[PDB]
């Protein structure tokens, strides 16, 4: 059940990026706010549980050199 | 869609608050019949006294529904907040993105129009 | 290493400005006055001092030592090579 | 559907750039505030997300040197 | 549809510089808040999408050197 | 129209310089707050935009030296 | 060590710019885009480029290619010559 | 034009708010006849009881147009907010750069002047 | 009961990551604000309490080198 | 009385970590806020006050070497 | 009046540590504010006032080495 | 219109120095505030347009040397 | 009156450390706050007047060194 | 008009020095706030503007050195 | 009258140290907030204002070293 | 009128030091606040206009050295 | 390398001032503006 976690986190990254991550809501006496996380940690979380899950390769290993 | 630049923002905020703060109301009867809306319901408490002491304490529910899905709702039809049965009394005019649905309780009283 | 020395010394300086390249190089370096892209050359006359407004800056790269260390490394490699070929190191190098 | 949020994020970048990125909107006790991101992160998001999609060549492999 | 984009961005820059970029508006209950970008990043955006579009030469190559 | 907004930006510099750059204006119920920029970047904008205009000499080419 | 020196010497400068890399090399490293293999550039005289704010050309300082490797070689073939029984100066 | 140095700011602010939140409006009849203005429309709710109980729910629309265009509007003529048809009842006095426009609904009731 | 707060802390980390870490909640007259931590320390807590739990191998003894 | 000290401190650590440490609480007309300690100092408190207890070892002496 | 003073100080340290150090307390119209001190200073106060009192040994005279 | 520009700048400098530059005014329903500029930029502005206008010499060239 | 001055300073130090240094009080229209002094200055002051008064030795002089 | 303006500037400097430089003044509904400078800038302003007028000198040409 | 403000400043120093230096006093509708000074400057004030007074020896002329 | 200036400035220093420099005073509906100068510049001003006036020597010139 | 050396040595110093350039060299680098080429 990591795949839908990936999907939700990637979504939330998208909404935070463009315009649609909500910090506060208020209904004249019914208000609540959420803590805001920086984008860097969002992408780090995305990458970490993206590589950790069973989805395919995204990054290879070092780089050879030849003449 | 609107010559607004502002009402778009208030509509997005309206959707946000409905999603984050609201309940899945299901409607019976009326032209809409079986349908589902996401409306934030509250039950303020109000008391009248009438005679010497005739306290009739009760509640005045409200739903804060969005106008587009609740047009031609009329007044005589009923409503269901989950397992509880209400009936709309009056519909507030649109403030720009929604309106307050004023709710009664129990069976609507007759029609008395003719 | 020779190519790196070529290109490290190639880019002597840079100019930082938000103006047009032609105007910037005219007001900071000079020349233009064309008879009639390739940008513009600059006459290598005497020492010249330019004038700048805030937002502009002429900064010349210090680059790095061309032979930061190469001669000694090549010396060791040639020593090994001469050992391989059986000739004296000095004769080969 | 990568082109979809590619276009959406490009439009969001332009919208923030000119004047239109709404932060908080309030009307008679119904107030909602959206978190904001620096333009640099949005630019990098445009960059590698359009790289990831099948959008055309925009990067070249270093640069050769020859006399 | 880049040319009118250039026009809109240049106009927004002009209003920002002199006096005419509005951060918030309010009318006795209905108010909106706009995220305000800086000036540096806006001029970088102007230059980038101006060179990218069909706009003519503005910056030429490096300066030669001769005796 | 370079003359028009050139003069506009010059006047904006002047009245921001002395006392007249309005930041927020509020009649009861209706308030707006125009964003504010520094004076340095405004001066650079003025310089670049007048030099882009076909106005007269304002710069010279370095400076020669002779004995 | 040979390969590392090769690599460290085979990366002289770095360009960073917002705009497209082809136009970046056109406006910074001369380029000949008027005529994949990216773009070759003529090796002419000294060139000073103009760069808008946000771009930069950084000259990599690299690192000394023989940071003590020669003395380590000296010691190592000293040990080798001890092993083989021939004089160190003959072997090295 | 304004010998105040402050009404210039308030006029700019009024223009900005009308452009950022207002809506178009087409006045019909009156001396203006076909003309288009911009104003921030709103419709507050109001209730009354005409006896032991008579609930007459209604709205009290407002438009807030700038005073330059609203001149010589009188009271008889009418106006359309998009599709909806209202009619001006009262015009608020100048507040410095604009004035609230009080709207009715439907056909204006007679003239009953003389 | 280590698995219990392992799961709870992991869920809380994801919850804070996406958008839904409640900071303050206020009904009319009844408000309460929960203190908020950073994300890094949450990750370190997750890792440490995970390795303390007899969960599977996640760290390997340095790295050998062979020619 | 230090074992229950361990329990209380660890429970407070977990509550602060996930979501369950209250910075302030307000009923209508009656509010109290508590000074909020950081995370690192709390962890040092945990360690220092668990080592002083009789519960088993958690850290050991320095590591030697042998060929 | 020293030993119980130390006991009260230790109780206050634990009190601030978990969650319960009251900062401000407010009833209807009646409210008071208690100033707060960093945990480090309270720890040093505990330490050297415990050393000053006749509490048992907790310090040792440096450390010698021997082959 | 440079001369009255100089006069107004000198005035505004004088009012700013002593007490007579107004940051904001309020009239119980109508308030405005003006962006306040630092004194240094005003002095550079006055010096620049003082040397630019037709008024007499104020600063001469570099100082020579002789024995 | 050095002795009771020292006593009052010690008491104030004690209340400051644990919980009982009041920053401000307010009785529905009768409020008053006091400036808060850092603990470092308070300990310096208490030590200075402690060794200033006629009470006995607390700190001795240098340290010998004998083989 | 330089002499009396210098006198006014000196009086303002003294007034700021003691207690009397009014920052904001407010009546019922009517309030204004005057921007405040530092003291160093006003001091140097007094300095060189008193120098520029013909009042008696306060500077001398460096200093000599004799045996 | 040096003894007068000497004693006054010493008492104020002690008063600020313990708890009592009032910074703001507020009756309903009547608020007065005095300014506050750091303790170090007050200690200096004490130092030089008492050394200028004919108070007893408190300083000594460096220190000689003898074998 | 330098002597009374000295007296007023020394007074103001004394009131600022202990407790008696009012930053702002507010009756209901009528409040004013004065800019609060620091103390170091106050002492520099005191010394400067103290030595500038005709009152006696307070500081002397360098210091000799003899064997 | 020869071209880089001559170029690097050819620029000497720089001046920066928002003041007019002609008057800038007049008030700093001596200049002869009181009596194209600059």
């Amino acid at each position: 059940t990591r795949q839908e976690e990936l999907a939700a986190a990637r979504a939330a990254l998208h909404d935070l990026m463009t315009g649609k991550r909500v910090a506060t809501v208020q209904k004249d006496g019914r208000r609540v706010e959420f803590t805001a996380t920086s984008v860097s940690d969002l992408k780090k979380y995305i990458a970490e549980l993206e590589v950790q899950t069973g989805m395919t390769q995204r990054r290879r290993g070092p780089a050879g050199f030849y003449v | 869609d609107f010559d607004n630049l502002f009402d778009a923002a208030i509509a997005r905020a309206d959707e946000t608050i409905r999603g984050y703060m609201g309940t899945s109301a299901t409607i019976t009867s009326g032209e809409q019949s079986g349908a589902v809306i996401r409306g934030v319901f509250d039950d303020p408490e109000n008391i009248s006294y009438a005679g010497q002491g005739v306290r009739v304490e009760g509640s005045s529910p409200s739903l804060f529904v969005r106008t587009d899905e609740v047009r031609q709702l009329r007044r005589g039809d009923t409503l269901t907040i989950g397992e509880e049965n209400f009936w709309v009394d009056r519909v507030s005019p649109d403030d720009g993105g929604s309106c307050h649905l004023w709710l009664g309780r129990g069976v609507p009283p007759a029609v008395n129009r003719r | 290493q020779l190519q790196s020395a070529i290109v490290k010394a190639m880019y002597a300086a840079t100019i930082e400005s938000e103006l047009d390249t032609q105007s910037a190089m005219d007001f900071i370096l000079g020349a233009n006055s064309q008879e009639q892209y390739a940008a513009a050359p600059v006459r290598l006359g005497g020492a010249k001092v330019p004038h700048l407004m805030p937002g502009d800056s002429l900064n010349l790269q210090t680059a790095q030592d061309t032979d930061n260390g190469y001669s000694v490394f090549e010396q060791s490699l040639l020593r090994y090579i001469a050992a391989g070929l059986g000739v004296s190191y000095e004769q080969l190098s």
